[PDB]
């Protein structure tokens, strides 16, 4: 389990494995990579903003 | 009186003016596009 | 502003209190309280223990209401906290539903009140809770959420024709 | 001459902040000061060390040694420009100018900096001076002077493919990165330790395999966490020779639940009196043991404080409050029970967190845009 | 210009909600671990 | 005056009302206009088509191209083409008669 | 004494030049400009006199001792100018009276001759015509003598400068207003003068005279004219309906005048706070912390300027009454440490489940809270506190018995931790269920109805907000 060979979960009062898995999370990544870029994009936008302000 | 306010608050109705000014720097783009 | 002192205006204000919180008025009961900054803050206490009163009425508490209810060693305050009364009977008799599953009867005795009364027919007939042996019972309701599946269908109809039609403006 | 000025910097954090700790620091500090010819940069630990009874003469005849120093240069200039070689003067006094601006202040570093960076074509010299910019702004700690330069040193790195500055600027971004609560990229910067010449803000490679290994317990779970510090070699000879590095690392990966907080109280209590850690070590803690509580609970779904007071300490009320904090802060589903003595686990952790970072970028990005957006137009 | 009436008068906050959880209970705490090792 | 000052005004009332409701129309008939005189513009191709080389670009809107004859000019471009796609070395169609950016 | 000797002649000369030239210059553009400008509501050089008085509101105050705008006084006041050609010798006198105050010193009339230096607008039958002239030099000379902050003797005159300014209202409201917009300029003007007459109404007692006064003034508005005194008259009439407790707010609810359209981003914003705290004093939340923060990040323009930490602080409360509640000190300042920390350990107490830190603070900190008139947050707060703290027990526990997290939360009994927790049910903060026999309280958990729901109606919002972002983007983008 702590090597991810496996997707496992115990029992101590019942010694059972059980095996269960959900791969996909592209969702996190696919919009997350997007809005931490954007900040930037505000930041850069920040000085022509000072520059039109004064 | 009544022949007083009356033109004062049409007066005030101007800014549709300004949305011709609007306008028609738009079909000024869109006619020297064209 | 000259304002000499009279003889019931500390305890006036608390009757008003006390019946424009049986309105339940709490909008009023909230902008009633301003006139008089540290008066009804510092001291008097047929402002403070009304208020107080309604400081155990804010989350939940019942029968600690009944016992500052059962002292006021000023007048009457009979006619209104009467009404208030009832509305703690409609209290217990609305968060009955909750998660009650089963009760048994003489604590609701305690907490409703009147020990063998027709107000037990009252409450088992009008409500639901169904007088059996020693118990109110409690029944079960379900939504399912089933049809709808549609209402959100038809909502994201509204919302995304709205997506559209802003996108879509052009003028 | 910037090479023995970070002890400095580190004497200024760790004299002034514990209130007890203010004899050692001031001694060395005294005897770091008084030579050197240091005047400028401690007005303030002036005003927080002691009076320093004769401020008369001890100091302003050490001023008057660096007016001499200074005016020799600055008298040299014309003698400088008989011959004009490199623009000898302003190639001799700019790092005596870092000199007089080891012991001046920043001002000195401002201009000079910016005076001999249009000499060169050479850019190697402009490499030393953007050395020189990163290190003195992390001296006042100026977090934003030297983000500028970084940017514009690596337009000067990359070019191709390069030993020296690449190396190099690896090492400082990754103090930078360690300044911040930056941790991954902190790990990723200090990902090589192979090259790392011994330096003087590498004042030991042992301190550096310290912090290399105190930021790696954190950024990755294990997808290269034994492959790099367990099964690797270069790292496993110096980690092998302190036993309070190899200790955590053997303890937590071999999750012996009693010596953590002994090893984290060790290294907790030289985190406290550490720079560059101040705002860093509280959250560092419940991140210490959050991911062991992690590795523990990912195992057994059938658990409770039954299992926790022999394997991993006393005081069930502490296993209790703290795990009951740690769950409610939205952090490492699981349900706990009362009296039942049952600690059950949600074995899936992955339908929310799906969609919180997006909703929670959305949210800082929007307050952005919002107030910006409004900024013109009056 | 915008005078503003008078009659009237990371590296800091995130880790401030994470202290806003540390400020109350247990600031430097590395002691009471040691302090609990022994009580029970 | 001001009954002549004040009727004199539903005039110029009635007149804005007027190009208010034109200027839409005038807006939405001109983007008709523009997509047709964009397909106008493109029957220039069609089957006659010489490959030159693109060498250089004065400005926006100008370029220079040496075609396979030989020799080099200075030719005019179409606004059609989107500029991402030129200036290393492409080979470009060319007009036959008028002999340019295509 | 000689250096003193020599200290006195050059502090004059330099505000007698530029003291001068901006109300010669800026006033000569304001008072001729205004015949034309289509839109002279306030002209342009009447936005530059908004900047002159931000410049003297912090060059000069008073009227000017040492002899410097003493003589301004009896120079800008001594005006007939009946038509242009009867000016020029006047013109002239801008600077005859200069080299008056040069070749001799000048004369500080103060407090005297204060009513004689207002009989010179009736000099040898002088003008009622340009009233924005007589109204700028009714305002810039008379309301530095308020800037002076005397208050002996001359409030009186304070106020009889009012009374002739209440004649210029009288030539306001019946001299020729057709097209002008003199009446406009003063407008502006008279929310500059109502601001200083109110202040004057600040060291004295309340003006319920002048409260009618004050509600004529404001329907006088949208009848005869129609643009930006109504904004300004009506935050005017707010600033202490809002400081007295009655009727007052219904009224503010059944006034249909929220909407004057435009107030320069400044009246604008700080009407969108005052309607905010009032909206906050009824208890309604959602509805109030939408303008709180509009009205925040509305007029930011400075570092902390004060009253913005007014709203920066009245913006959380509403939120420490909400159950969601944010770091106040994202926006701190070397200048708030003070103002804010007491408040931000309110907050810190809010921001855990316990009571007895919250109860402390109370009896710590209510002298603090009769300065900032907010007693309303501590009668109903600690239902949200108390809110906040069984949710987030009841997130940590899937399974809680109530005579454990009673006394955790000091409830001092087992049988009203049913009452509380029955109404986290019937308020709907848990789904949690109870034996009522054992007394322990399980909670389950759920999700997809979350995922089914709950997300679009956020991004619905998000949207509308940026298609909004996107309308009024071209909308001011096109005007060229």
């Amino acid at each position: 389990i702590l090597d991810k060979k496996f997707h496992g979960i115990l029992d101590q009062g019942e010694g059972v494995l059980i095996i269960f898995d959900e791969p996909p999370v592209d969702k996190t990544y696919e919009a997350a990579l997007e809005t931490i870029q954007n900040m930037s994009k505000v930041v850069d936008s920040l000085y022509n903003k000072a520059k039109k302000l004064t | 009186y009544l022949s007083k306010i009356e033109e004062l608050q049409l007066i005030v109705n101007d800014k549709s003016q300004n949305l011709r000014r609007l306008q028609a720097q738009r079909n000024e783009l869109n006619a020297k596009v064209r | 502003e000259q304002l000499p002192e009279s003889a019931y205006m500390h305890q006036l204000l608390g009757l008003n209190l006390l019946f424009l919180l049986s309105q339940n008025r709490v909008a009023e009961f909230h902008t009633e309280l301003e006139r008089l900054p540290a008066k009804d803050i510092q001291t008097n206490v047929y402002i403070k223990h009304p208020v107080s009163l309604e400081q155990y009425l804010m989350e939940g508490s019942y029968n600690k209401v009944f016992l500052a209810k059962g002292n006021i060693p000023a007048e009457s305050y009979t006619f209104f906290i009467d009404i208030l009364l009832d509305t703690i009977r409609d209290e217990i008799a609305g968060c009955i539903e909750k998660a009650y599953e089963k009760i048994l009867f003489t604590e609701a005795t305690r907490i409703l009140f009147f020990n063998t009364p027709k107000k037990m027919t009252d409450y088992a007939k009008k409500r639901g809770w169904v007088l059996g042996p020693n118990n109110y019972y409690s029944f079960a309701s379900q939504q399912q959420k089933p049809e709808d599946t549609t209402i959100p269908s038809t909502e994201l109809a509204k919302q995304v024709i709205e997506y559209a039609r802003q996108l879509e403006m052009i003028v | 001459p910037k090479n023995p000025d970070l002890r400095i910097a580190q004497l200024r954090f760790l004299l002034s902040l514990p209130e007890h700790r203010g004899d050692a620091a001031v001694r060395d500090e005294l005897m770091a000061a008084v030579r050197d010819n240091n005047m400028a940069p401690y007005y303030e630990a002036l005003c927080k060390s002691l009076d320093w009874q004769i401020d008369v003469d001890l100091l302003n005849k050490m001023k008057k040694a660096n007016e001499d120093e200074l005016k020799r240069l600055d008298e040299e200039l014309e003698d400088a420009e008989k011959n004009l070689g490199e623009s000898e003067i302003r190639d001799a006094m700019m790092a005596k100018a870092e000199y007089l601006c080891r012991i001046g202040d920043k001002e000195g570093a401002l201009t000079a900096f910016r005076k001999t960076y249009d000499k060169t074509v050479a850019l190697g010299h402009r490499l030393d001076i953007v050395f020189y910019l990163l290190r003195i702004g992390l001296f006042y700690m100026d977090n934003d002077l030297i983000t500028r330069n970084t940017e514009k040193a690596k337009s000067l790195i990359e070019e191709g493919g390069d030993w020296d500055r690449r190396n190099r600027l690896k090492v400082y971004q990754g103090l930078y990165c360690v300044a911040i609560r930056d941790f991954k990229q902190a790990a990723e910067l200090f990902l090589d330790t192979v090259s790392t010449f011994t330096s003087y803000e590498l004042m030991d490679y042992k301190t550096f395999v310290t912090y290399t290994v105190y930021v790696s317990m954190i950024a990755l779970e294990r997808p290269d966490l034994r492959e790099k510090v367990i099964k690797g070699a270069e790292i496993l000879e110096v980690l092998h020779s302190l036993p309070a590095v190899r200790q955590y690392l053997f303890s937590l990966y071999e999750c012996r639940y009693s010596v953590f907080f002994q090893s984290l109280a060790v290294v907790e209590q030289e985190m406290k009196k550490d720079w560059l850690f101040a705002p860093h070590y509280r959250y560092y803690v419940r991140e210490m043991r959050i991911h062991a509580y992690s590795q523990l609970l990912e195992s057994y779904r059938s658990l409770t404080l039954g299992y926790m007071a022999e394997a991993f300490g006393v005081g069930v009320e502490f296993i209790d409050q703290e795990l009951s904090r740690f769950i409610a802060a939205g952090r490492l589903h699981c349900k706990i029970d009362k009296v039942n003595e049952i600690v059950e686990t949600n074995r899936p952790d992955s339908k929310n967190w799906q969609y919180q970072e997006t909703i929670k970028k959305g949210d800082l990005l929007l307050n952005r845009v919002q107030k910006l957006s409004r900024v013109i137009n009056m | 210009m915008s005078e503003k009436k008078q009659p009237v008068d990371e590296d800091n906050w995130d880790d401030d909600n994470v202290e806003d959880d540390f400020s109350n209970q247990l600031r430097a705490e590395l002691e009471k671990h040691g302090y609990k090792m022994e009580t029970s | 005056d001001l009954y002549s000052r004040y009727k004199k005004l539903q005039q110029e009332l009635e007149f804005l009302e007027v190009q208010e409701e034109y200027i839409k129309d005038e807006q939405k008939n001109l983007k008709k206009e523009f997509l047709h005189a964009q397909e106008e513009v493109k029957r220039i191709q069609s089957i006659p088509l010489v490959i030159g080389q693109f060498l250089e670009a004065v400005d926006q809107n100008t370029a220079i191209v040496g075609s396979t004859t030989g020799s080099n000019y200075y030719v005019r471009i179409l606004s059609t083409i989107d500029r991402e796609l030129l200036k290393p070395n492409a080979s470009v169609a060319l007009h036959k008669h008028s002999n340019a950016l295509v | 004494p000689p250096g003193g000797g020599e200290q006195e002649p050059p502090p004059p000369p330099a505000p007698q030049d530029v003291e001068m030239k901006e109300e010669a210059a800026t006033g000569g553009g304001s008072t001729g400009e205004a015949d034309g400008k289509t839109a002279a509501a306030a002209a342009e050089h009447s936005q530059r006199e908004l900047d002159t008085v931000t410049l003297e509101d912090i060059k000069e105050h008073v009227k000017q001792l040492e002899k410097a705008v003493s003589g301004k006084e009896p120079r800008f006041v001594l005006r007939a100018l009946r038509m242009l050609p009867s000016t020029s010798r006047r013109l002239n006198h801008y600077v005859l009276y200069k080299a008056v105050q040069g070749f001799f010193t000048s004369n500080n009339a103060t407090r005297d001759f204060l009513l004689p230096f207002l009989e010179e607008p009736m000099d040898t039958e002088a003008d009622l015509q340009f009233r924005p002239r007589t109204g700028k030099a009714a305002s810039t000379p008379l309301l530095p003598e308020v800037e002076a902050y005397l208050q002996l003797l001359v409030v009186i005159f304070m106020m009889n400068s009012k009374r002739y300014k209440e004649a210029q209202k009288i030539s306001d409201d019946l001299m020729q207003k057709i097209s002008t917009q003199n009446r406009r300029a003063l407008d502006l003007v008279a929310a500059k003068c109502y601001y200083y007459h109110a202040r004057v109404y600040e060291f004295l007692d309340k003006l319920d005279v002048v409260r009618s006064f004050l509600h004529a003034r404001l329907r006088t508005a949208t009848l005869r004219h129609d643009a930006d005194g109504q904004a300004t008259l009506l935050n005017l009439l707010l600033r202490n309906y809002l400081h007295y407790s009655l009727y007052d707010q219904a009224e503010k609810l059944v006034s249909k005048s929220v909407f004057p359209e435009q107030a320069n981003n400044n009246e604008w914003a700080r009407y969108l706070y005052y309607t905010g705290r009032i909206k906050a004093i009824q208890l309604e939340y959602s509805e109030a912390r939408r303008t709180m923060t509009n009205a925040l990040r509305k007029a930011p323009q400075h570092t902390a300027v004060g009253f913005k930490q007014t709203v920066h602080k009245l913006l959380i409360v509403v939120e420490l009454l909400l159950g969601e509640i944010p770091d106040r000190l994202q926006f701190r300042q070397p200048s708030l440490k003070r103002s804010l920390m007491p408040y931000f350990l309110l907050t810190q107490a809010v921001r855990t489940g316990n009571l007895a830190k919250f109860n402390q603070v109370l009896d710590q900190f209510g002298e603090k809270f009769q300065a900032d008139g907010t007693y309303t947050l501590i009668i109903r707060l600690r239902h949200n506190v108390i809110k906040t703290g069984v949710r987030m027990i009841s997130l940590s526990y899937s399974r809680i018995s109530l005579a454990d997290i009673a006394q955790k939360l000091q409830l001092d009994s087992p049988e009203d931790a049913e009452f509380i927790v029955a109404k986290a049910i019937r308020d709907g903060v848990i789904e949690a269920s109870i034996n009522h026999e054992k007394g322990y309280v399980q909670s389950k958990e759920m999700i997809d109805i979350y995922s089914t729901r709950e997300p679009q109606l956020a991004f619905h919002q998000r949207i509308s907000f940026c298609l909004d972002i996107h309308n009024m983007s071209v909308k001011a983008m096109r005007f060229p």
